[PDB]
């Protein structure tokens, strides 16, 4: 959508997940910088009325901030002129059974916005856990349409944030732990009429491939690999769901995203490279046809679901030429960079030397050289594999500083013990088939279950780490960088931190009500620069805390790794907003005060 | 199985030492009931079907209705009127 | 307790509900005052991880802050040296059936603290909705003992905060809407052994009266009134439960508290004065024997439960006689002042001229001249009664400024339509018997349903209202006054405000995550004065929002009166602390950061 | 009924115009079931009962136990041992 890129040029709004189509979570504003970040204070706050994981970030368009929530996923609209008033709220009615088939908490990653045209005013889009995608008028919040995308009767839910391109709203999918075959779908923003749908496994007509799919890199694989890499009909239940993020290049009209892990976790029950799970996609937006696809993890064996953030940038080649790129910090521990117009493999570095499932990735063949000593297989218990299923990087939406040309990566430092087991597939039931035991990586404190995270500034071309810092817990919510030389992010233990982008020094922080798992956002209102972030620990890291568990292997093996978390935070939910000296529309006490008049 | 010996472009899987090249018949045979493997596809079919009715009704009426049961002329076995 | 009156002398501690036995919610500190107040910013915050109404206020004792919460009532302890750490938490296992017999949300008003002695260490006391009273080691949070005080099987729950005097802890009672006969019980802080117990109705022996009960004021009534002001055995389910607050004068060794309303609400079903419900009590802390008692509302007809706050002061009569006083702003819309040693009725004014159930309170007889046009009775729908069942004043624990000699009162402006009906009493089932329609008083906007609160500075002796200010919502959570000339209080629409104690002007306010129903508090730590408060709307005014009610008569009639509350706030739960420029232990970014290994 | 006409000190209730002086035997007689009106007292008795053993056991053992069923010497129909 052209108007959306136009609206993104104004520091006034944050119209989509990663702020703009390049998904960089970067702001050109310098009001808040290294010099004055010490004076950053809370301007106002808002509780969502619901607990559980609060992922994603709010959207700002003019004098309005849009807030999504975890189950029952009610959407709120706040008046920025006086954040105290709630313009509107759309609260749906869902079958609480949907909560039953959610693998990793009832989270939701965000909303989407369509600029509207001369026929239909601006619309806000939301996805619901129960499988529905819905459109609502942005002014009043009243529902325009609703369509069914995923059936919870088969363990198919929705947690991903909808994404708008031109006149299409994209809807991903969740449920690989339930054996759901992954698929992305495009609906018309106005009618909600399905324009196309593309699966991650099976025949090439369901895979939706362009006549010249993977032509620039034939070795990546091309035709009929959707069936050929699976034994029998196993692909009908082979995951591949995309619940991560998107990116889009309007110039070549290609949006990018990653397909998830194959089902079940038991690798012995599914021989083959299981394509096209664990792949990076380059799909034509209007038609949905794939121009290229690169499988990062052939025949997965660790649940390295490849749905992570896709950050776009234009940097200089290692041979000295300007290349249009795509950087992607994967769950398997590798940070991939490709020519986003080719699928050309340019960089594939380990985010931490401790990654041991792979010795290295060959840039000429693109194949990862597995280290047999760390794979998984029936009748065997692999140990100290890194990364763990939670990966060295999860759902967190990171950022890129176009000026310093570095990526601010929120990393996880977790490894695991893994032993699979046989199990039948019953639609609607779980189809995992593996027992885990997770804990801190070699650089952490496995003795005390601490030191499970890291944040680093990475250079895609040189593959060098400008600076690295250890965090007590995994930095799960992503990051945001600004022209002010600051890199914001939040922690699971309750803080929003601001670091020096050049040195990685901690310049400021605040103790929010609860841990964070969403990414920071920034907008400008009434000539003032605000920084907002959501809080409310949850997601996979918090299932133990959230669902009061004690078995260390419970929560797909996450409960153990995070048993200490509860000593630093409890559940929560809301959005906290900051500014210099806590300046807000309420600095003048009277603003908002009751005056007999009419409805406030 | 190091992942570098490919039977063809994009196909590099090999069974680990001692493990079957085919699970069918082995002791790791999943034996997936076909009835089960079909639930998903069937589901998408019925949802897409209901969506067509939803789309059709808002276009003809002018107002939106989610519950197909309340859509004037809704027939579970047929597709909306070709208009 | 003596050392308790001592710790109270140090501005670093807030050891009990109203800080000290005089229960004035007054601060001697001036760091924050009429000047700097505008530079007050959030220093840190904590999420309780639970929802629903958050009443009461946190207790601080040295380097620790204790926090109580609504059901499941789990207790927390924070390390003030670095608030991000949770020293300990005690989470009980209660029968969820308790929620079932709670009339007005599953709230809890506070904790109690016992300084400990050479035998046993300091103790933290809590009450649970399921009727248990429990002691815990204030250093580890380990349970010492738990006793059964209330039975939920008969509709008897606990919401009131425990109270410590000498080596005893007082436990109140809740359940009048379920026909529960009220009674206060005292236990040994160490053994948890029951010392005494006094009921509010029935025979003098169970009432526990002193040999000279009311000798000073015989006209108040004396012997056998708890049996003669009732027909037959009606008193066996009369109510009079005390769930408000206490006050204590160790000089005369007497504590004070107000007894609740009589059951049912259908007045016609219980003819008689209904003593001793709706009374002010003066009992010996060691025996529990009453020295005096005054019934403010004989034969209740409006649910003006007389359990409100008891603020002790030492002022001068109108005859120039220095008297140890007690001011009490009751639900009936009258604020009373008696001699806390004698029982003499010094003052009894109308908190607002709209009160119409009474003409006036004759100071000589001590009787409320009723106005038959505003009473209730079977087969009659009374209209426009003020105050409403919620009263012109509720559970909010207010404050008194010794120096300015005034009382900062948080008032409600709600009237109502009332209609009784016959119904059987069934142990464990609701026993109300009345349909109500509440709405804004005459001084508010009844069309738009706004303007239901007021904040006024009241002088007891002169009976004057220094200043008055109107709020759009009932100021429901009490107030706090400081030596700096400031009076803090929070609103239901989610703000914590500070007004000029002399002019009542609004000098500052902050938009908290959710509305407030508890009172603010302050303490000095690390040489810095902090102002903490709890947010999380709920309680009676919020039952409609918390439980999703739409019928205007639902919520005992509160739903219709607060139908607009939902446009200003959602649920929440936590505590937020403030200070000048929000300085805090974390002002040094590196404090509490991950510092593994042996640094030094 | 203005509340001033007191039958005696501390007792000033008077039937409102057109209402009985005694509800028993009137169209307003609540007719409470005594069996029901006594449940509260019975409940307090059992709790105090159980609580007695909780206080005793902790003194005699130095440890505290809530579940009376786990106290040595407990008996529903009997008070604690004089010690
Ligand atoms: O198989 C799937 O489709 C799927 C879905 C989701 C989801 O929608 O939350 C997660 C996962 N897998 C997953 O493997 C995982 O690690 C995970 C973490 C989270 C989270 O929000 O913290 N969601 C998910
Ligand atoms: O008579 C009782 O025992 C009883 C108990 C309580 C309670 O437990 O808080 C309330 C009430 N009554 C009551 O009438 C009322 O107005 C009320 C308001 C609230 C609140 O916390 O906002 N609780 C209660
Ligand atoms: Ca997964
Ligand atoms: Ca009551």
């Amino acid at each position: 959508n052209d108007q959306l890129v136009e609206l993104a040029k104004d520091p006034a709004n944050w119209v989509m997940t990663g702020r703009d189509y390049n998904a960089q979570n970067y702001s050109e504003m310098t009001d808040i910088n290294k010099e004055n970040v010490k004076q950053l204070r809370p301007a106002w706050s808002f509780s969502t009325g619901v607990l559980h994981g609060h992922e994603g970030t709010p959207l700002v368009v003019g004098d309005r901030m849009f807030i999504h929530t975890p189950f029952p996923n009610t959407t709120f609209a706040l008046d920025l002129n006086e954040p105290g008033k709630i313009l509107w709220q759309n609260k749906p009615k869902q079958n609480p059974t949907a909560r039953t088939v959610a693998c990793c908490d009832v989270v939701n990653r965000g909303l989407a916005y369509w600029p509207g045209d001369d026929q239909v005013k601006p619309l806000i889009f939301r996805t619901q856990l129960d499988g529905h995608i819905v459109a609502m008028d942005a002014e009043t919040g009243e529902t325009r349409w609703i369509m069914e995308n995923s059936d919870i009767k088969v363990g198919s839910t929705l947690t991903i944030a909808p994404y708008v391109i031109k006149d299409l709203v994209l809807v991903g999918s969740s449920g690989a732990e339930l054996g759901v075959r992954g698929y992305v779908t495009a609906y018309d923003v106005k009618s909600g009429e399905m324009r196309w749908r593309a699966f991650a496994t099976g025949p090439d007509e369901e895979l939706l491939l362009a006549e010249d799919f993977n032509a620039p890199n034939p070795h990546y694989g091309q035709k009929n690999l959707g069936l050929e890499t699976w034994e029998g009909d196993a692909w009908k239940i082979g995951g591949g769901t995309n619940w991560g993020w998107y990116a889009y290049d309007p110039e070549v009209d290609l949006f990018y995203y990653g397909s998830g892990n194959p089902a079940p976790w038991n690798e012995t029950m599914r021989p083959g490279d299981n394509k096209w799970t664990m792949a990076i996609w380059g799909r034509e937006a209007t038609t949905g046809e794939a121009k290229f696809a690169y499988q990062k993890t052939p025949h997965d064996e660790w649940d390295y679901a490849g749905v992570n953030v896709m950050m776009l940038s234009e940097q200089e080649d290692k041979q000295g030429q300007m290349r249009k790129l795509l950087t992607h910090p994967d769950r398997n521990g590798i940070v991939y960079t490709l020519d986003r117009t080719n699928g050309d493999l340019i960089s594939a570095d380990k985010m931490d030397d401790t990654v041991n499932w792979v010795k290295e990735v060959q840039l000429d063949t693109g194949l990862p050289v597995r280290d047999p000593e760390f794979g998984t297989r029936m009748d065997h218990k692999a140990r100290d594999i890194c990364p763990s299923a939670m990966g060295y990087h999860n759902q967190g939406h990171d950022s890129y500083d176009p000026e310093r040309k570095v990526f601010m990566l929120g990393i996880n430092h977790i490894c695991m013990d893994w032993e699979p087991f046989m199990l039948p597939y019953r639609a609607g039931q779980f189809f995992v088939g593996a027992t885990l035991t997770m804990y801190p990586g070699p650089k952490g404190d496995r003795g005390n279950a601490s030191g499970l995270g890291q944040i680093k500034a990475y250079d895609a071309i040189s593959g060098e780490m400008k600076w690295e810092k250890m965090e007590r817990f995994s930095v799960w919510g992503g990051t945001m960088a600004t022209a002010g030389g600051l890199t914001f992010y939040a922690t699971l233990d309750g803080f929003i931190k601001a670091r020096d982008s050049d040195t990685g020094d901690l310049l400021w922080k605040f103790k929010l009500p609860s841990g964070v798992i969403g990414h920071p956002m920034t907008y400008k209102h009434d000539g003032r620069q605000y920084v907002a972030i959501m809080y409310g620990v949850g997601g996979w890291p918090g299932v133990g805390l959230v669902f009061d568990l004690a078995d260390p292997t419970a929560g797909l093996g996450s409960v153990g790794a995070f048993k200490r978390l509860q000593e630093f935070t409890q559940m929560g939910g809301g959005v906290m907003v900051f500014s210099l000296d806590g300046e807000s529309p309420y600095s003048d006490p009277n603003v908002g005060e009751y005056a007999p008049g009419e409805p406030t | 199985y190091d992942g570098t010996n490919c039977k063809a472009p994009g196909n590099c899987w090999e069974p680990k030492p001692d493990y079957p090249a085919k699970v069918e018949g082995s002791k790791y045979d999943p034996q997936h009931d076909p009835a089960e493997l079909s639930k998903q596809g069937e589901s998408l079919a019925v949802m897409d079907a209901r969506n067509e009715w939803r789309v059709w009704n808002m276009k003809k009426t002018g107002k939106f209705e989610y519950d197909v049961k309340k859509i004037d002329g809704y027939d579970e076995t047929k597709a909306p009127p070709a208009e």
